[PDB]
């Protein structure tokens, strides 16, 4: 009979205005919201569609463009996934955290687009 | 941005398709909706024994849809007394940023679709449910699960809030299976599951010493 629901906005991180000297670390979040009529449960993984430039351990990222990489987190934490649980209906938010650069940032600057997939995967 | 209409899809065997409901629900932007199957693996397959169609489509803001999930011939080749499990997986594409520098997220949902062989269809007024077995073990109890159809358990507790409040880490049990949890004894256990519908019932148990059953 359906279950949470998501909010509809478009989820896009703006990081605006950048420059090629202070671009790198840069910081933006999004906030997803999602509201349940009933208790639940629901883990959510990110995936990457733009392949990393560099190399970031354990830490999820996605490919920003022209040498420029992005950590990509979810409630804080770097690791790729994290689960939510509503004890009782309601609304509880998801924030999507993304850091620039990182490892060998040898740039080349202008105009940065990426894209990752925030899957749930509902019990 | 683009929503389904459920948390589960049980197919019914004895048909040879069935739809869901899809939904665009942003109001400005317009939207493209990739439709697939997983095996039990979570392993993307195409080409059966259950598709989806159409692969892709596109929906104007507001607009609403459905995908249609199909069986092949090859629907045979399944055990006929027990259900088999896939995954429907439903990812949206956003139009392409208009501002610079941008990050664009992506929504992608995946439930478990449940394969029911005809030879086991049930009654609408039917709860299987209510044959699970718990026998208390070292640290927990054992759940048995004799039924030919799987079962999310999302509870179980002392008490029916402590099944439906408690922290408990969810398990679902294949068709004639068995598992262990841990957890504190119960006198009188209550346990709670995702059925069919989505509803959350709660199932009290009486026990005959370590060996408890539905009330």
């Amino acid at each position: 009979i359906g279950g949470c629901r998501p909010s509809a906005q478009s989820l896009e991180i703006k990081h605006g205005d950048l420059s090629i000297n202070s671009a790198n670390n840069h910081y933006a979040a999004q906030t997803l919201s999602v509201s349940c009529d009933v208790p639940a449960n629901i883990r959510f993984m990110l995936l990457r569609n733009t392949t990393p430039t560099y190399s970031h351990g354990k830490k999820f990222s996605v490919g920003l463009g022209h040498g420029w990489d992005s950590i990509v987190s979810v409630n804080g934490v770097d690791t790729g996934e994290t689960t939510m649980r509503w004890y009782k209906a309601g609304t509880q938010n998801l924030t999507i955290g993304s850091r620039l650069y990182g490892e060998s940032s040898k740039i080349q600057p202008g105009v940065l687009s990426g894209s990752a997939t925030l899957l749930m995967i509902l019990p | 941005a683009v929503s389904l209409d459920r948390t589960r899809a049980v197919f019914d065997g004895s048909e040879k398709s069935m739809t869901l409901d899809i939904s665009n629900d942003n109001k400005q932007l317009p939207y493209l909706a990739q439709a697939w199957i997983e095996n039990e693996n979570q392993e993307k397959i195409i080409t059966g024994p259950v598709i989806a169609t159409p692969p892709v489509q596109r929906l104007e803001p507001g607009a609403k849809s459905m995908v249609r999930l199909s069986t092949t011939p090859d629907i045979s080749k399944l055990p006929q007394d027990r259900e088999s499990l896939f995954y429907f997986n439903l990812r949206e594409i956003p139009p392409r940023s208009e501002k610079a520098n941008v990050l664009q997220i992506a929504l992608q949902t995946k439930i478990k679709l449940f394969y029911r062989p005809a030879a086991i269809k049930t009654r609408p007024n039917e709860v299987w449910q209510d044959q699970l077995i718990l026998n208390k073990v070292s640290g927990g109890y054992r759940i048995e699960n004799p039924t030919p159809y799987y079962v999310t358990v999302i509870g179980l507790g002392g008490s029916e809030k402590q099944a439906e409040e408690g922290e408990f880490e969810t398990v679902m049990l294949s068709p004639r299976s068995e598992q262990t949890v841990k957890s504190a004894n119960y006198n009188t256990p209550y346990l709670s599951y995702i059925n069919d519908y989505g509803g959350r019932p709660v199932l009290s148990f009486i026990c005959n010493g370590s060996r408890c059953s539905v009330k």
